[PDB]
């Protein structure tokens, strides 16, 4: 008869905001006679003792849904995984609020890890929409990771299939090494200078150091990065004029927690509107009964439409993401984040500021060289392409025609025969 | 090394043989800290799992966990993946829900499972269908995840078929049963084998709809994998006569041999790692107040008791032992088919209808 809400939350002002939101969640959400109590955990350095305290708060209390709201994790793991896996044992989804990786987007490892934040494929879509403004076609892709890199490459190929075009060159290597200068030198001799980076913080710092040692901050270089490349030392090693992205009402913790409690409480009351109300079992002795209303709760949550929120109109898609995300296109002008544009879900509106690039003027970086190096291929046709061996070494004898036209020979590279 | 073994109540396997497995065995023990802790838990729950993690890892640095599950979910093994993501302890998936086949693992995780993947299981099922001369088949797949690789493997098999497999188009079920539009999809199925890839209760509903409409004849066969059928203890209602399941839940097969092969592979890995690096215990000590050498890409070339117990690149055995069971009229599941190293063995030549 008692209902406890699982909340991994420890900051006391957000504890008061959580208690106020729990008090407000039972006021106008119907005349149903259920009550909601809070259950919070404290700080631990590890994640296994955190998971122990969480699961002791979960299984021995017959919880409904879990909210994890710690983006400053004390370790470098950044894992909401154990609480989500604990609830996914009982087929219970967890609405995570911190991570945005594409390894959490897969429905094979994380079966029901839902979230109200979009992954980096939406940032790749914003980059593709910025390609549609200045008519960008040939791009260079550099991805260090492999978990999110396959999803980012699949989304980029999907967007280029929507354009019905092709990419120029993609790069996927092993992080940790420092011999990434030769790959950047091979990427220098391509047909374009548009650089797109999708990596972690240390890999972004490594490729920024490699670009600084090779002087890739000259004219025409397109610098368009996201969130992980403007944090930490990658913010320090970035050149002046690099373009990044900023979350609108994403770093604001209290309004995000209040909107998350509102969405979760509206989902719980929507599940309580219909029949087949089941509770998770205990874990003491001799009852291994599974939770039977898994697909029912999935049909409730995955097909839910919302209209309330301080951040904005939240709506869960087929992957459990955020629709119409407000972004801030930011510029790093002399180690200072300068607001140079904002982003609704359908259109980009720059402000009255100047978009200063590390290349030329405030327009798009002229990094197009697909006409200054053309590999002219031809076949040995008898009337069309006469191929003649040189006299001594690489010279062309200027033959004379009958109409006064000198034979303008070109120094080509001709083979003698085929492979047999 | 110190390896703790925990079991439940699957296949009437007790706990005293886990104590007897340490005494006369393990003669060539190159590590000196080789001890076992045999445990039993009545319920399957993550609370007791994290409790035994924080009580046994602090218990003289146990770097081995064996768990026996009796549920119908592979994500229980994903719980062990959290042991593989923080402490980086290699755990061998032995039997039950801790070793069921999922879609895509991660190379950074040191977790392993015992069994063949869904592509090799589909290869075994198509070898069964080729040996029984059942050419025309169907494919009914729901919106349950892990469906792209299976349908893609069937498409690449039919498009590169030496036999000429007549593949019916994919029957998709986006919603539940309505008997308005799915009835047309059920009436178009006139094949012999009706393939199914979904959950347990959805399979019960589809077989009940097929029984209520007369789609469960002798010509209409039903071949299911281990993910659709599940364990052999719980048998729900509305199952047609002629259900052939492919799984590994065998009653007379020794779980003691499974845990003995697991301990042999882990002690072989520890003995091969002792000759390379000195400090073999290098992991998280205890759950109170916070990798360099792992055993993920090191015990691939393992061989215990002469059997091919080597590891694949995805975290599976190279040649496991597949089980093919049938459903008779006596509401029982009897083992029929087993898989060899390279080819496929068939016990019953004359196939009953
Ligand atoms: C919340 O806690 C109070 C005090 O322990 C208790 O009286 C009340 O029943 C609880 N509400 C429910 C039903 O969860
Ligand atoms: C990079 O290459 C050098 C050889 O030029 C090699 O000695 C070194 O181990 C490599 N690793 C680094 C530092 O990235
Ligand atoms: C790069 O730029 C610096 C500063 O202008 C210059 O000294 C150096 O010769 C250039 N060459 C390299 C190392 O790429
Ligand atoms: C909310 O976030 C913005 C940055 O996006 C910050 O400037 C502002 O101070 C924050 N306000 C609150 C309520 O903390
Ligand atoms: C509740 O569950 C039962 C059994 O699964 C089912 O028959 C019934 O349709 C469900 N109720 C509703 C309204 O979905
Ligand atoms: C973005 O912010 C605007 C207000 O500036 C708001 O109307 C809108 O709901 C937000 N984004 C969405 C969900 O379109
Ligand atoms: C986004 O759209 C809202 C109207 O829905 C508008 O008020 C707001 O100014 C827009 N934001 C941008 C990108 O300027
Ligand atoms: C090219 O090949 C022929 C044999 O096919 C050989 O006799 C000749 O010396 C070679 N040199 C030329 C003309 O390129
Ligand atoms: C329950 O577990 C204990 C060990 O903790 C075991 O001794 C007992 O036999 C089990 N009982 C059953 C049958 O579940
Ligand atoms: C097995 O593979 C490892 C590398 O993972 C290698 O060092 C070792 O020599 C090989 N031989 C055995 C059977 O240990
Ligand atoms: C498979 O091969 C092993 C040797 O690696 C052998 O001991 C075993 O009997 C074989 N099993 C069969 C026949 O499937």
């Amino acid at each position: 008869k008692i209902v406890n809400i699982g909340a991994v939350l420890s900051t006391r002002k957000h504890e008061q905001m959580f208690r106020e939101a729990v008090n407000q969640a039972n006021k106008r959400h119907g005349s149903w006679k259920i009550q909601l109590n809070a259950t919070s955990v404290t700080h631990k350095p590890n994640a296994i003792q955190m998971a122990l305290s969480v699961c002791e708060d979960l299984i021995s209390s017959q919880v409904y849904a879990i909210l994890v709201s710690h983006p400053p994790t004390p370790n470098d793991h950044f894992t909401p995984t154990p609480v989500s896996y604990t609830a996914g044992f009982y087929r219970i989804p967890v609405l995570g609020l911190t991570t945005r990786m594409s390894i959490y987007s897969d429905k094979s490892i994380h079966l029901s890890f839902l979230r109200t934040v979009p992954p980096y494929s939406h940032q790749s879509s914003v980059w593709f929409e910025m390609m549609r403004v200045y008519n960008w076609n040939h791009i260079i892709l550099l991805v260090s990771d492999d978990h999110e890199g396959r999803a980012a490459q699949k989304r980029l190929e999907t967007l280029l299939e929507e354009r019905e075009s092709k990419a120029e060159k993609v790069l996927q290597f092993d992080p940790g090494t420092k011999n990434v200068t030769a790959l950047l030198m091979e990427a220098r001799e391509l047909e374009a200078r548009v650089i797109i980076l999708s990596a972690s913080e240390d890999d972004a710092a490594t490729v920024y150091r490699a670009a600084a040692m090779l002087n890739m901050t000259g004219s025409g270089y397109v610098w368009l990065v996201g969130e992980r490349e403007i944090s930490g030392n990658a913010l320090r090693y970035a050149p002046d004029g690099i373009i990044g992205l900023q979350l609108i009402n994403g770093k604001n913790e209290s309004a995000h927690i209040s909107d998350a409690v509102g969405v979760v409480a509206q989902a719980v009351h929507e599940l309580l509107e219909k029949e087949n109300i089941t509770d998770p079992p205990r874990g003491c002795v001799g009852n291994t009964n599974i939770w039977k209303t898994g697909p029912l709760f999935k049909r409730v949550l995955m097909s839910s439409k919302y209209a309330d929120g301080v951040t904005g109109r939240v709506e869960f898609n087929e992957d459990g993401d955020r629709k119409f995300a407000n972004y801030s296109i930011m510029n790093l002008q002399n180690r200072k984040l300068v607001q140079v544009g904002i982003y609704n879900g359908t259109h980009v509106i720059p402000n009255d500021r100047k978009i200063i690039w590390p290349g030329g003027e405030t327009e798009k970086p002229r990094g197009y060289q697909m006409s200054t190096r053309l590999k002219i291929v031809t076949i040995h046709q008898e009337p069309f392409v006469y191929v003649k061996p040189t006299m001594s070494d690489g010279t062309c004898k200027e033959e004379f025609t009958v109409n006064g036209d000198p034979v303008k020979k070109v120094i080509c590279t001709g083979p003698n025969d085929t492979s047999p | 090394l110190n390896i703790a073994v925990l079991l439940g109540h699957s296949h009437d396997v007790t706990e005293r043989e886990l104590r007897n497995l340490w005494g006369p065995e393990q003669a060539t023990g190159l590590p000196l800290d080789v001890n076992v802790v045999a445990l039993l838990m009545n319920r399957t729950d993550p609370k007791s799992l994290i409790t035994h993690v924080c009580d046994l890892m602090s218990g003289a640095r146990i770097h081995g966990l064996v768990f026996g599950d009796d549920t119908d979910q592979e994500a229980v093994a994903q719980m062990l993946d959290f042991i593989s993501s923080q402490t980086f302890i290699p755990i061998l998936g032995i039997h039950g829900g801790a070793s069921m086949i999922m879609a895509d693992k991660d190379p950074t995780s040191t977790f392993f499972q015992f069994g063949a993947s869904i592509q090799q299981q589909a290869t075994v099922m198509l070898k069964i269908m080729q040996d029984y001369d059942w050419h025309v088949f169907s494919l009914v797949t729901t919106i349950f995840p892990g469906y792209r690789d299976f349908i893609s493997f069937i498409k690449t098999t039919v498009d590169n078929s030496f036999v000429g497999w007549d593949m019916q188009n994919v029957i998709t079920l986006d919603t539940s049963f309505e008997d308005a539009k799915t009835q047309v999809q059920l009436k178009k199925i006139h094949s012999s084998v009706i393939l199914l890839y979904c959950s347990k209760d959805e399979a019960v509903l589809i077989l009940s709809e097929a029984r209520s409409l007369g789609l469960t004849g002798y010509d209409f066969f039903w071949i299911v994998p281990s993910l659709v059928s599940g364990n052999t203890e719980l048998i729900p209602k509305e199952f047609p006569s002629g259900l052939i399941s492919v799984s590994y839940d065998d009653w007379d097969y020794s779980l003691e041999a499974r845990v003995r092969d697991g301990l042999g592979i882990l002690t072989t890995a520890a003995s091969s790692m002792l000759e390379k690096f000195s400090y073999i215990p290098e992991a998280k000590a205890s759950c109170y107040g916070q990798p360099l050498h792992t055993l993920h890409q090191f015990m691939v070339n393992v061989t215990w008791d002469g059997k091919d117990l080597s590891f694949t690149e995805e975290g599976y055995q190279v040649h496991p032992r597949l089980v093919v069971i049938v459903l008779n009229k006596d509401r029982e599941w009897e083992k029929v088919g087993k898989w060899e190293n390279q080819t496929l063995s068939l016990r019953h030549a004359v196939w009953p209808r």
